[PDB]
């Protein structure tokens, strides 16, 4: 599962 | 999970030479957002890790241009163009695209020197220890290079793998060598049952293992 | 920007570890940086444990997740970690690392600042004085040693002839085994030096207020 990265 | 495989794990270098560390991920670490969260960190001896490179090839602020990262997908390389003393330490690649975030095992960039044979010494239990009911046999392997070495204990010709405590010094700050200490701890009762005690060292500087032994009754 | 970890130093197996990371030079609230805990177990590399985002969303390393709880207090500018049921293998340095970013580009983030870390040793042992044993052995030099066995906690101090003998000494890092530390040191001198002159291992273990001077004497 991907790590969250905000935009 | 994403396994991060660094090669080599040990990288002796002469100052002023170039160096290269490969990092392979077990699957693509391209994130769905379009970035590849591949980072290089350096941990200098006795210091906290610090950021060198992020997004594969962008140098962090204050990191000099002799460092360069390249690669894509799973295939990543850190190059250092002219190694300085400040560059020595443990290099980790790191992926922050998939959970768990994972580090490589670490690549130890160290100061190279010529090979050197260990000087090996073996020590019977002290009288004081024996009187307390214990019996430790100590073997010192001093001033060798490179760090890779195999130490084997035998008692009356039979290898003992259990009851062993090993420790290694950091690379000497003057002569660049390593040393090791190995302690085999038995009871007094066990010690008094056996005769011959042997510390055997296999190192690249000898075509045969370096053997030091004694007999309990000498 | 500074990060400062705090933790108990020593714990017994089964206790809960509570760590704190405190930030200076900026505001967790305003910056919205994510924060992770990473550890370095004895003799190993780095291992990521947990991460907390500005809105209290969290991610964990599955290998330890069941034992981990990360949290934050924006009013105090602090991030916390709890690790339940500590055992020997939790003996490590614990780092706080800020996932800072370039400008307002939240997506261009990375661990830009790390604390000095906090070291934890997990052991059942109460304060224990070492036993200190002399290691005595034809040729031009002789190598002697000193075995400092079964103490807790760190550190011990070891010198040879009250610090006057320094050349040819190797003092080995302590190792924790079965809840107690062992350390050792070797010294090499010319055969004309010993046993004609005394050579003594001076060992102090401040936690137990023990000071022992062990002369190395021939067998």
């Amino acid at each position: 599962a991907e790590f969250r990265h905000d935009s | 999970d994403v396994l991060m495989t660094q090669t080599p794990l040990s990288l002796p270098v002469n100052l002023g030479e170039q160096a290269s560390i490969s990092c392979r991920s077990s699957q693509s670490i391209v994130h769905s957002n379009g970035h590849t969260y591949l980072e290089w960190y350096l941990q200098r001896p006795g210091q906290s890790p610090k950021l060198l490179i992020y997004q594969v090839s962008t140098r962090f602020s204050g990191v000099p241009d002799r460092f360069s990262g390249s690669g894509s997908g799973t295939d990543f390389t850190l190059r250092i163009s002219r190694v300085e003393a400040e560059d020595l330490g443990v290099y980790y690649c790191f992926q922050a695209s998939l959970v768990p975030l994972t580090f490589g095992a670490g690549t130890k960039l160290e100061l190279k020197r010529a090979d050197a044979a260990p000087t090996v010494s073996i020590f019977p239990p002290s009288s004081e220890q024996l009187t307390s009911g214990g019996a430790s046999v100590v073997c010192f392997l001093n001033n060798f290079y490179p760090k890779d070495i195999n130490v084997k204990w035998k008692i009356d010709g039979s290898e003992r793998q259990n009851g062993v405590l090993n420790s290694w010094t950091d690379q000497d700050s003057k002569d660049s060598t390593y040393s090791m200490s190995s302690t085999l701890t038995l009871t007094k009762d066990e010690y008094e049952r056996h005769n011959s005690y042997t510390c055997e060292a296999t190192h690249k500087t000898s075509t045969s293992p370096i053997v030091k032994s004694f007999n309990r009754n000498e | 920007v500074t990060l400062k970890e705090s933790g108990p130093g020593l714990l017994k197996p089964s206790q809960t570890l509570s760590l704190t990371c405190s930030f200076s030079g900026f505001s967790i609230r305003t910056s919205k940086v994510g924060v992770s805990w990473i550890r370095q177990p004895s003799g190993k590399g780095l291992e990521w444990l947990a991460h907390i985002y500005w809105d209290d969303d969290k991610r964990y390393n599955p290998s330890l997740e069941s034992r981990l709880t990360i949290s934050k207090d924006t009013s105090r500018d602090m991030v916390f970690m709890k690790i339940t049921s500590v055992d020997t293998a939790d003996t490590a340095t614990y780092y706080c690392a800020r996932r800072g970013f370039y400008g307002r580009k939240y997506e261009v983030n990375h661990f830009d600042y790390w604390g000095q870390g906090t070291t934890l040793t997990v052991s059942s042992a109460k304060t224990t004085a070492p036993s200190v044993y002399p290691l005595a052995p034809t040729g031009s030099s002789v190598t002697l040693g000193c075995l400092v066995k079964g103490y807790f906690p760190e550190p011990v101090t070891l010198t040879w002839n009250s610090g006057s003998l320094s050349s040819g000494v190797h003092t080995f890092p302590a190792v924790l085994q079965s809840d107690l530390y062992t350390l050792s040191s070797s010294v090499t001198v010319t055969s004309s030096t010993w046993p004609s002159e005394s050579i003594t291992c001076n060992v102090a273990h401040p936690a137990s207020s023990t000071k022992v001077d062990k002369k190395i004497v021939p067998r």
